[PDB]
């Protein structure tokens, strides 16, 4: 979502090119779909019929979380226990598999017995 | 003579599932 101040008597313009030209909205607080990288708004104000000057806004976009870090395929025995755990830092883990299992640990419950 | 006004900028509430309403 991209804002500007309120101003009485003023219009809002925005553009996605300096040099005042390809408008995008009249809104004051209008919304950017799908950002996939830093980009840059420009905001012109208009009260009374006289134009502002021309005001930027950048965007910052946060970088792809890397995938999570897995133990590569096992195999166990029956009746031994499967030990799951990730060695990456996060702020929620979400795991599921087989049997229902579900857990929200970066080191889950160990399967005590396993089976098929 | 009046003045032509600018365009309220016209949208919509995001994409819809098909079937329901918008």
């Amino acid at each position: 979502s991209l804002s500007a101040g309120t101003v009485s008597g003023a219009s809002y313009a925005w553009y996605t090119d300096a040099g005042t030209s390809n408008q995008f909205s009249t809104l004051q607080n209008p919304t950017v779909n799908n950002l996939t990288n830093d980009s840059t708004f420009y905001l012109l104000v208009t009260v009374n019929g006289c134009p502002s000057a021309l005001d930027s806004t950048t965007v910052v976009v946060y970088p792809l979380t890397p995938s999570p870090s897995l133990p590569a395929d096992f195999a166990v025995c029956e009746g031994d226990d499967i030990a799951l755990s990730t060695s990456t830092v996060a702020s929620s883990y979400d795991w599921s598999g087989p049997n229902g299992f579900t857990s929200n640990a970066q080191n889950p419950v160990v399967i005590t017995n396993a089976t098929g | 003579i009046n003045s032509i006004p600018s365009t309220a900028s016209a949208g919509n509430n995001g994409p819809v599932c098909t079937g329901t309403d918008a």
